[PDB]
């Protein structure tokens, strides 16, 4: 007896502390004032008049229920349901030499974004009359791989700035994304113990002249700040965080990242490890594939997007049926019957790697792979919407992700794809033209048949209602402009359309024939 | 690699994690009690002659047949969290003194320190109690 943390353990190399009054605890009062299991006032052995310990930060450990305040440590599930509010963080650190031993300050912090913040060495000091936030002496680790670490030393930066910096580096990145925050960590103890600097917790709170919940905290005037609408903020109120080898992974982090995802190789900087983190969190919960009970509420004009998207399929895949008048059709990725052309003479056959067990009568479990079905579907036209595979076939009609694009609803991953968000978030692969190579890019048409009916406009694109004359009909010359329109926003949404090279937007004319 | 001192016992890990972190420690001490959670224990115990005025803030222990006494800065919060003090600048009271609580309080001298506020006549516990007011 009896066991000890140590945490605010006493890392000065004072022999003889500490004075019954000016020492935090029983465990610490000198021998000299012991006895019998407590601690007895000696006029004669003084109290000293000035000495500086540094109190050690590390294993915070903190498991606690308390009703106004929230587990900042989430379940797996809640991790998927908040995602990117997800940032990974790791951070490099270094030892106190001089004036005190065995304790780890936060020198160097690194994020998923590709930002890092180096910082002084600064610790915890007791003193006399109370506890210092100060600058310490320190020194890196001593292996060679730690060598990188030594010029971190001067360079910056005092916590002051450092903890108001990840604040606006949190706050433009999650601002659009996220009401809140959640820390993705490989081994979390240090970073436990690093957001001891930037961190206040307590129980939840509104943004001040806002209706969202508060992220932020300013010391320098009591506040409670926004996402979007802070600024000058020092503290992060309410941050969450998930401990990714909690799950149970078998060895260190860069091996199991390096297993899935090869666009990341390892530079020891704090980021390039924070970042690895992440490939893994997403790599093992969303390359599974799109679990459909989970909703993201939507920020912002994906609806848009999304009826736009299903429209240009329509438009696109009647048109190529019309053309080239294919017997068969075989629609890949689709788990529910759903045809985008309801009436078609066409025989339509349905193909899922997850087709939704109701109405799974009509649909073949397939996994489509070029290596094996190049053969398989010979006959008539194969169409993949938004089914991101193997090299696809030189005969389809194609609407893919292009990762490289950025916009609030797409997020990085691994490896080099992003995953993307408009409900049920896909993870998709990394945009490869070499996937293209049997097929041809799709230039924009219209094609309407319909008995015709501010600007009038000609387009020499389309298959106009009309063409004898110039000819702006008053319901296409509008129709035309809704769809283009709906088109530009899928382009810009960053979907590509790929068609089969045979496809021509002549043959569309011989539908006007009569 | 400790190479180190330790000046904690783990049965007051959580309490101490929770206050540091917190806007307010106070309240969320205060709360943590109400959840059930044990009150901070390894406060400097003194072993005192028990005759002495019941002041607070003393420079030496002073206690009663009633009262026990303890080492100030174990006794402090803000002391024990190493986390700045309400005192706008900067300074703790309790340390570098003894203060003294009524042994059926003794039980969390912590927040007996948090709750109460001594008289600036007598210098002694308001209502723990004060002849005065
Ligand atoms: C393609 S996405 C959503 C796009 C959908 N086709 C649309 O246009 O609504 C979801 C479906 O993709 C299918 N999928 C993805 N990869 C597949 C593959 N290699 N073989 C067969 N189906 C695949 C899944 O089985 C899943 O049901
Ligand atoms: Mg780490
Ligand atoms: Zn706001
Ligand atoms: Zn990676
Ligand atoms: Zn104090
Ligand atoms: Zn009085």
């Amino acid at each position: 007896a009896e066991n000890v943390t140590g945490l605010f353990k006493d890392c000065s190399k004072i022999i003889t502390g500490l004075h019954p009054t000016q020492a935090p605890t029983h465990l610490s009062v000198d021998i000299k004032f012991k006895t019998e299991g407590l601690c007895v006032d000696i006029p004669g052995i003084p109290k000293d008049m000035t000495y500086r310990r540094l109190i050690s930060m590390m294993g915070f450990k903190m498991n606690y229920q308390v009703n106004g305040y929230p587990n900042m440590f989430i379940t797996r599930e809640e991790a998927i349901r908040h995602v990117r509010a997800w940032i990974g963080f790791d951070v490099e650190g270094c030892h106190a030499t001089r004036d005190a031993v065995g304790t780890n300050l936060p020198l160097q912090l690194g994020f998923s974004t590709g930002v890092n913040l180096v910082a002084v060495p600064t610790g915890y000091v007791d003193t006399e009359n109370n506890t210092e936030f100060t600058r310490v002496n320190a020194k890196p680790p001593p292996g060679d791989q730690f060598k990188h670490l030594i010029p971190l030393m001067y360079k910056g930066l005092p916590w002051n700035v450092v903890r108001i910096k990840i604040v606006q580096m949190l706050s433009d990145t999650l601002k659009g994304l996220s009401d809140r925050v959640v820390f993705v960590l490989w081994a979390h103890g240090f970073e436990l113990t690093s957001m001891k600097y930037f961190v206040k917790i307590g129980p939840e709170r509104t943004c001040c002249l806002c209706d969202k919940r508060a992220t932020c905290f300013s010391t320098s005037s009591d506040t409670y700040a926004c996402w979007n609408h802070s600024v000058g903020f020092d503290y992060v109120y309410n941050p969450f965080m998930i401990d990714v080898q909690q799950w149970g992974f078998t060895g260190n982090l860069q091996s199991n990242h390096d297993q899935h995802c090869q666009v990341h190789g390892n530079a020891h900087v704090a980021s390039c490890d924070a970042i690895m983190t992440r490939c893994l969190a997403v790599h093992e919960c969303f390359v599974k594939r799109v679990d459909w009970s989970v909703e993201y509420p939507i920020i912002g004009d994906e609806l848009r997007v999304n009826s736009a998207c299903r429209k240009v399929q329509h438009m696109v895949v009647k048109s190529a049926l019309l053309a080239d008048k294919f017997p068969v059709l075989h629609d890949i990725g689709n788990p529910k019957a759903i045809k985008c052309v309801p009436q078609a003479e066409v025989e339509w056959k349905f193909y899922d790697a997850q087709p939704c067990s109701d109405k799974a009568y009509k649909i073949e479990e397939l996994f489509y792979s070029y290596a094996t079905h190049h053969d398989k579907f010979t006959d008539g036209v194969c169409l993949f919407w938004n089914c991101n595979v193997d090299r696809y076939p030189a005969n389809a009609i194609v609407c893919r992700f292009d990762t490289r694009v950025l916009s609030n609803l797409n997020l990085p991953g691994c490896d080099g794809g992003s995953l993307y968000v408009n409900k049920h978030a896909f993870h998709t692969p990394a945009f490869d033209k070499s996937a293209f190579t049997n097929l041809k890019q799709l230039p924009f048409f219209y094609y309407s048949d319909s008995p015709c009916e501010y600007v009038p406009l000609k387009s020499a694109t389309c298959i106009t209602r009309c063409n004898l004359g110039g000819a702006v009909c008053r319901h296409h010359a509008n129709e035309y402009r809704q769809y283009l329109d709906a088109y530009n926003m899928m382009i810009s949404a960053g979907f590509s359309l790929w068609i089969y090279k045979q496809f021509d937007t002549y043959n569309l004319w011989n539908t006007f024939t009569r | 690699g400790s190479a180190g001192n330790a000046t904690e016992v783990p049965a007051n890990s959580t309490v101490l994690s929770f206050c540091a972190f917190a806007v307010d420690p106070a309240k969320a001490y205060k709360d943590y009690l109400a959840s059930g959670g044990q009150p901070i224990t390894n406060c400097v115990k003194m072993l005192c002659t028990h005759t002495g005025t019941g002041q607070a803030i003393t420079v030496t222990p002073e206690a009663n047949m009633d009262q026990e006494s303890f080492g100030g800065a174990s006794c402090c919060l803000y002391c024990r969290c190493h986390i700045d003090h309400p005192n706008p600048k900067g300074f703790c009271d309790l340390k570098g003194k003894y203060v003294q609580i009524p042994t059926t309080c003794a039980n969390d001298p912590v927040g007996f320190t948090l709750r109460n506020t001594v008289c600036t006549v007598c210098g002694m516990w308001k209502g723990y109690g004060c002849s005065c007011d």
